């Protein structure tokens, strides 16, 4: 035995940034997009959630890096200074911004980068923020359960296989740079990193399109192709 | 192959999920009200099954005492041995998968998403049972809010072939009538509602088709015998009554 | 915040037998509530309290 | 005077009856689910009121955890702790006797010997009342078949004023609004049906009428808080159901 | 509970504010001539009674000796012993909580911030009393220039629930009729001006109103009392003569 499994390794596995999110963002004179919130979470693409749902508990460190590549949008000669974006992460219970210059951009408790545009992409690391002892990439369960006591059956509705509605927040994307005459678009693109990764449970890959936020299915159910019996 | 004894209830290859015996952690333990044999409803495998599937704790919820204290308590946690049991013939032919998987989350039936109710999801004893194809639901006004189980994808959207990653267990007539899986508790967290949260799900999939001789219709019993093992609960309050319609 | 999934349980009063007052004293009376954390208590990832906010 | 916790309730002189603490001797023995205070439903003392009986363990047979072992297993024995409540102001007279009888049985209604229903033998936590005269039942085609206790006969044909022989404790308003008493499991054998044969008898007798100022009508509340102890269970079987009508 | 004696003055449970006792740090410092119980004049507590505040030690600035050394010296420290009596009978019900503020800013009656002028904001033995509601100013031409605190919020802006948070003793009448709490010096700096700088602020609130039996107007005294401790000046001058108006 001499060939070795150093490539194969969860944490090798794991070991390459997957774009989880494309956040677009909009300085202009202020229907409009000059902040973003986006929910995070690793489900809105799926490359990087069926490699994460090849097990069904895992527990990992987190490293997000954030590539900001700004356009201008239909310029004929007006430009613009080097733009500052603000990256604000809003944990469950936090108030949410309701403009480009609310007050909850101060950030007294709430972490947030502040990426000048053209540096290096934005890294920052997170450790495991699980509550329970590790992450639940599959949940068998409800949330609430109807009781026979209930006066109607909404107060007990909940979705299947829904642990929160607010897993773990929003991240809200703002340019803090004034508007410009001209207006210019950024697109804030996601990357995630998941380190000393732990894993349990091994599941079987997915065979078809993801569905939603869940195990559900629609449509393209039929995986694999036509092949001979009895042909090499 | 050799007596099974647990508490007041005994059954004349068992496989240990995961390679982890059942163990425990003022969690109340009723050794004896609880760690005992309780039998499922008997289903009838024909030509024509496509599969049947179970949630555990779900299917014991009106189990003797067990049901009891998983609805007296608040969160409680459950080892399981689930027996499979089906006798046939020297001349019947065929073959049983009985998975146990992890959060065994299932499809539902209608384009929307995550929909499927919580009485659906919940069968109790008599479980549920897969579909060859994906039927969707039509009724707009009255969604059935049903899972929608496909048995070459598994209910999830996985391949069937690769379901023996999980703790499996294969009947074949031709050399055993029974299979038994030995589960210890499964979660994120060390204990946990059972009335929202159901740990495990034991999935039976005909393989090979059943036949007889030159028989054209054929039906055997398979019966489910499951121990709740270790099983400890905490948080006593008044009962819950869920709401199953 | 408010979550069934972390929900954490509810308090209830009940009269266990009655209130008894003789003669020239008041029937009605007034019960104050305190709430406290213990020495188990532990808090996690800090934030911005949605409590005072600022016109902008 | 001392907090008393069990299991998870707590209480805030106490008679340990016979001097014999409640003791153990596979039975199920849940440590939680059953060792704990059960409030039975609060009854009011009046000017005009002759006594209330209960008999245990009947009065907790729909009790939480507790009754579902009683009604699940054959056999079980189990100790009490009664705390019986009544707060009086410092204008209230009065005094409660509170007597545990062992195998208290009680006086019928008919001419008929022996010849109480067993579902009026076992009233539940509501209890039952003494009366001050013996009212003989003259309900012939359809007999009541229900107790006729007397209050000064203590309902078993003794005088009230030696049942002190038994198990006891005076509430006086003046000096005390509470009694406890431990009782430990009483019986021919080490352990017998539950639903049957009732252990004990819990009465409580106005010995002081109640009297408050110069008021005509004064009613207080009484709150009866009986904990099981040592309580286990044998015999596991499909669960009891009795007619209660 | 017990004798209480400082110099020549002796009062019949009680807090150290912060675990603290006052401690000394050529000051000069009167062991006989300031070390003494000094009593407030009394209130009057009635059902419709909003609050009572005081600031120290501004409240003994025409005490004795005490005030010349104040008035006299430039800076001075000193800890305080305050001792709040209201007795009622039996028969009264009620609560006062008493709160040491350190540095209890008050708000304004106008809408000019920080516009309450020395001869308001320091009232002297008199103090001042809560409100129920925000008064606002209206006089432009002859504004009072005067605090407006409300009971709920403190007169700061804070919730009134959360000012346990400060140093706090409760007077409830069904079980203590006096309070007694001792403060140490609390500021910035090792010594400060007093003349200009009110060190602790004391504030009683009637958290439960005052009734007693059905009658419709009750009322009751507190006398409060307040003794230096430990107190030294220094930088002494001529006599300062505060405007009061
Ligand atoms: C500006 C600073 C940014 C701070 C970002 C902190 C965000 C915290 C999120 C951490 C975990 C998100 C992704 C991992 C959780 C997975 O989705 C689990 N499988 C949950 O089901």
């Amino acid at each position: 035995q001499r060939r070795s499994r150093s490539e194969s390794t969860i944490e090798s596995f794991f070991a390459r940034g997957a774009c989880v999110a494309i956040i677009e963002v909009d300085n202009e004179e202020p229907a409009q997009k000059l902040f973003a919130m986006w929910r995070i979470t690793y489900k809105d693409t799926v490359q990087l959630r069926r490699k994460l749902e090849f097990f069904t508990y895992s527990r990992f460190d987190m490293e997000l890096t954030f590539v900001v590549t700004a356009n201008f949008t239909n310029t004929n000669n007006g430009h613009a200074l080097n733009q500052v974006y603000q990256i604000m992460y809003i944990p469950p219970g936090a108030p949410t911004p309701k403009s480009w210059d609310d007050y909850t951009w101060q950030t007294s408790s709430n972490p947030s980068i502040f990426y000048t545009y053209g540096a290096a992409p934005a890294r920052i690391s997170v450790p495991y923020v699980g509550l329970a002892n590790a992450y639940s990439h599959f949940y068998d369960g409800f949330a609430k359960v109807p009781l026979k006591t209930d006066a109607n059956d909404q107060i007990g509705d909940s979705l299947y296989s829904a642990m929160t509605v607010d897993d773990f927040g929003v991240l809200a994307i703002r340019v803090v740079n004034d508007h410009n005459p001209t207006k210019v678009t950024s697109k804030v693109r996601i990357y995630m990193k998941p380190k000393h990764v732990r894993v349990w449970c091994p599941r079987p890959p997915r065979a078809v399109p993801y569905y939603g936020p869940g195990v559900d299915y629609k449509d393209n159910l039929n995986p694999l192709s036509e092949k001979g019996l009895t042909t090499y | 192959v050799l007596q099974l004894t647990i508490g007041n209830s005994t059954i004349t290859n068992s496989v240990v999920a995961y390679g982890r015996w059942p163990e425990f952690i003022q969690p109340t333990e009723p050794d004896v009200a609880t760690c005992r044999f309780y039998t499922l409803d008997t289903v009838m495998w024909g030509k024509e099954s496509k599969g049947w599937w179970w949630k555990l704790p779900d299917a014991l919820r009106d189990m003797g005492l067990f049901g009891q204290n998983m609805y007296y308590h608040y969160l409680g946690r459950s080892g399981y041995t689930v027996h499979v049991q089906c006798n046939a013939s020297k001349f019947h032919q065929g073959a049983l998968g009985v998975f146990a998987i992890p959060e065994y989350c299932l499809a539902g039936d209608s384009d929307k998403q995550r929909y499927t109710s919580y009485a659906n999801a919940n069968p109790g004893e008599k479980g549920g049972k897969f579909y060859s194809q994906f039927n969707r639901d039509t009724a707009v006004t009255s969604p059935k809010r049903e899972f929608c189980p496909v048995d070459y994808l598994l209910g999830c959207g996985v391949l069937l072939g690769n379901a023996f990653v999980y703790p499996h267990q294969i009947i074949n007539l031709r050399t055993n009538n029974s299979a038994t899986i030995v589960l210890p508790y499964v979660n994120a967290m060390a204990i946990d509602s059972m009335v929202k949260h159901n740990n495990w799900g034991i999935a039976i999939l005909p393989l090979s088709p059943l036949d007889f001789a030159q028989e054209s219709s054929v039906e055997i019993p398979i019966t489910v015998t499951i121990a709740p093992m270790c099983s400890e609960f905490n948080g006593l309050r008044n009962v819950t009554a869920p709401k199953f319609q | 915040t408010q979550d069934s999934f972390t929900e954490g349980g509810y308090i209830s009063m009940f009269y266990q037998t009655r209130i008894v007052v003789p003669l020239s004293t008041p029937k009605s009376m007034s019960m104050l509530g305190f709430v406290s954390a213990c020495n188990d208590f532990s808090v996690r990832l800090l934030r911005d309290t949605t409590h005072i906010s600022q016109s902008a």
